[PDB]
RNA sequence: AUUCAUAAUAACUUUUCGAAUCGCAUGGCCUUGUGCUGGCGAUGGUUCAUUCAAAUUUCUGCCCUAUCAACUUUCGAUGGUA
RNA sequence: GAAACUGCGAAUGGCUCAUUAAAUCAGUUAUCGUUUAUUUGAUAGUUCCUUUACUACAUGGUAUAACUGUGGUAAUUCUAGA
RNA sequence: UGUACAACGGGGUAUUGUAAGCAGUAGAGUAGCCUUGUUGUUACGAUCUGCUGAGAUUAAGCCUUUGUUGUCUGAUUUGU
RNA sequence: GAAUGUUACCGCAAUAGUAAUUGAACUUAGUACGAGAGGAACAGUUCAUUCGGAUAAUUGGUUUUUGCGGCUGUCUGAUCAGGCAUUGCCGCGAAGCUACCAUCCGCUGGAUUAUGGCUGAACGCCUCUAAGUCAGAAUCCAUGCUAGAACGCGGUGAUUUC
């Protein structure tokens, strides 16, 4: 059977990775896919205007 | 007591005050870290089984 | 009911049997019957006193295993969502990763980019 | 599991470890009561129901035994049973 | 007992009977108690009444600070030394004879307690409980 | 004044350090590749020296009392070897 | 640019004069008897350890705070589980 | 002449605390000998260790018994 | 314990004795009452004091269990195993006995005293009283408990032969 608080909804998961090697572990990409690219980006309103503001690829 | 439930496959958690203490005498004498069977505290968490985390006493 | 062990002999007291004592540094001292309680008194080492627990276990005779020990092989293996990214989302990213052409159309038109812009500050200073 | 009691749960008559001093065995249906009765052990004795209804929240109590002492009463008696005297003692030199 | 007793106390075996030197167990002053009434006791004669855990005697201070000495005041057992049983069934006992020194009313004239207390004692006074340390 | 500074041999270490760090500027050379070089700094790092220190230390110097004349040395007092 | 992690600092200052009579302290020495963050000046081409795969050097690993969420105690610059 | 009684014996239960004997490269050390050791041997040595929760005791007012061996008709008195 | 035919078992109950006692806490309730200061009681609950009758599961005491171990001196050539030391001494020590030093148990009906009342004359009124009557005390008598008249009693079993 399933619990109405905790097995019939979910929370994703606040923050994606930061380091580059990270982010190429949690997509398992490659040895040079330009992890630049994969970078979660987080849509945010600030009035009518919308921006994504990703993260800073660390090492 | 109150039972503070986590589920962390969603990510989700809740409390359940839980009274009728024949049910709750289930989690007596048994250290954190211990796994109990949830069909002894309840038949709504039946098939279920709860590893023991932690807690408060009073005050 | 809770079954207390001696504390001189490891014998196990049942409810009602032997005696208790509360030394002035408040720590309990239980025994199973008076001979324990007497020999505590006269200041006997357990570890000398041939029929107890504490004995027999420093000469190792009678030795007996309770060995147990569970470790669990566990991987988690969960996938979750995450705010920025949906599941499906990045199912499609992994999805995706082998034989991309894109990193070499980036390249390619990013290295464009760099020469104009290098071309564009020549300009600039005449 | 005369002896035993729903929280105990493990089988063993009333009697104590060796018998009864100076009496022996009850493999008979027996009346546990609390406290001491007048007479000593072998005697006859004559039980009555009482000669008035009593309520007093003392003769209304149920009473439910967790727990029934088995141990030898020819000494300082340590185990309940010999099961569990084999247990604690382990191998003995009469036990091939 | 008598007056600032918070609640009832189980027959404990009495250990200390008139005349008894014990301990004082807190910061007052006081070195030792010598009991010479106990609170609440019965009346037979040739029978000298004796105090147990948890008692409220009347006492005198041997040794101590001379502005507590020559005079009688009210006095809580806290140790016993004799062996008593409760009614779960143990036969217990301390090491030494302690008490302190109380008010009539219940209240503590020092603020601490060296050493453990009965649980008897510490259920039947309130202060003595709140001063107490480890409580057995 | 030294068994000093320093150097050399045989090893030893459970092994130290020997930049996987950050900001601006972004220029030169071509075999035109995100190719090779490249400036001014910031922080860090081994050792030596320096500075700010510290710790011990030599000599001489302190009031009144003998109604204080012997004190220290079991239990370190004074010295020796380890 | 809050919070929090990290690094520094919190051993300075300010206060008082209780103890202390070869003790402190003053002037005068010593470190060939040692520690020294920091400042300042110098100063590590040798480090793939059976040192041919073991090894990415256009740069390898794991957490964890802040945060989100569920909570406990009358109470504290208390903190727990996820 | 029997789910008889007894005396032994066996088992249980209790008490104490590890028996005698044998062995040991255990043992503060001290002597002798040479084939002067790298367990050198011999001798002595409180004690230690193993066999060994062993041995001993256990109804005289403890419990139990498929064992063994025995016992089971003496005296006196009593009538409405 | 003779004698009641003998012997046996199960009983009855005249008479005599008799027992339980006192307090505290919680609650009632910071209520009634009182201007305030202060400050109860009935019912209910949990304990305790003094006394009594038992009992020994546990705890403690006792030890000739001379049961086990240890120790001194001497004697048995040594060892082993023992004797003696008026129970040699020490530790533990079952069993038995035993302790408010341990545990359990200690009944409820009637009739009354004081006193307060009902009806009601005497005494056209009134009056607890005179006739009659209600309630009422740790009192009394029973219920219950202990003995059982050795000259109180009942029921029942069996009753002898060479
Ligand atoms: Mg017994
Ligand atoms: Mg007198
Ligand atoms: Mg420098
Ligand atoms: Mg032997
Ligand atoms: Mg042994
Ligand atoms: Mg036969
Ligand atoms: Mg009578
Ligand atoms: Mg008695
Ligand atoms: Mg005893
Ligand atoms: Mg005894
Ligand atoms: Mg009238």
């Amino acid at each position: 059977q399933e619990l109405e608080g905790l097995t019939d909804t979910t929370v994703p998961k606040r923050l994606g990775p930061k380091r580059a090697n990270n982010i190429r572990k949690f997509f398992g990409l490659s040895k040079e896919d330009d992890v630049r690219d994969f970078v979660i980006r987080r849509e945010v309103t600030k009035g009518e205007k919308t921006y994504t503001k990703a993260p800073k690829i660390q090492r | 007591m109150k039972l503070n439930i986590s589920y962390p496959v969603n990510g989700s958690q809740k409390t359940f005050e839980i009274d009728d203490e024949h049910r709750i005498r289930v989690f007596f004498d048994k250290r954190i870290g211990q796994e109990v069977d949830g069909e002894a505290v309840g038949d709504e968490f039946k098939g279920y089984v709860f590893k023991i985390s932690g807690g408060n006493d009073k005050q | 009911m809770k079954v207390e062990i001696d504390s001189f002999s490891g014998a196990k007291i049942y409810p009602g049997r032997g005696t208790l004592f509360v030394r002035g540094d408040s720590k309990i001292f239980r025994f199973q019957n008076s001979k324990s309680a007497s020999l505590f008194k006269q200041r006997k080492n357990p570890r000398r006193i041939a029929w107890t627990v504490l004995f027999r276990k420093h000469h190792k005779k009678g030795i007996t295993e309770e060995v147990a020990k569970k470790r669990s092989r566990k991987t988690v293996k969960a996938q979750r969502p995450i705010t920025g990214a949906s599941l499906d989302l990045i199912k499609e990213r992994r999805s995706l990763k082998p034989e991309v052409r894109k990193a070499n159309r980036e390249e390619k038109l990013k290295a464009n980019k760099e020469k104009k812009k290098a071309e564009k500050a020549a300009r600039k200073a005449e | 599991a005369n002896g035993a009691t729903s929280f105990d749960r493990t089988k063993k008559t009333i009697t104590p470890m060796g018998g009864f001093v100076h009496y022996g065995e009850i493999k008979n249906d027996f009346i546990m009561v609390k406290g001491c009765i007048p007479g000593n052990r072998k005697r006859i004795v004559t039980l009555r129901k009482s000669l008035y209804t009593n309520t007093s929240r003392k003769a209304l109590e149920e009473v439910s035994l967790k727990w029934i002492d088995t141990a030898s009463k020819f000494g300082k008696g340590r185990f309940q049973t010999p099961a569990e005297k084999h247990a604690f003692m382990g191998t003995l030199k009469k036990d091939l | 007992s008598g007056n600032g007793a918070q609640g009832t106390k189980f027959r404990i075996s009495l250990g200390l009977p008139v005349g008894a030197i014990m301990n004082c167990a807190d910061n007052s002053g006081a070195r030792n108690l010598y009991i010479i009434a106990v609170k609440g006791s019965g009346s037979r004669l040739n029978r000298l009444p004796a105090a147990s855990l948890g008692d409220m005697v009347m006492a005198t201070v041997k040794k101590g600070k001379p502005e507590l000495r020559k005079k009688v005041m009210p006095a809580i057992v806290v140790r016993q030394a004799k062996s008593w049983r409760r009614r779960d069934g143990v036969f217990l006992y301390f090491e030494d004879n302690a008490g302190v020194i109380a008010n009539p009313k219940g209240e503590m004239k020092g603020s601490a307690i060296t050493g453990p207390v009965g649980k008897e004692c510490a259920d039947l006074w309130p202060r003595v409980a709140s001063n107490s340390g480890v409580v057995v």
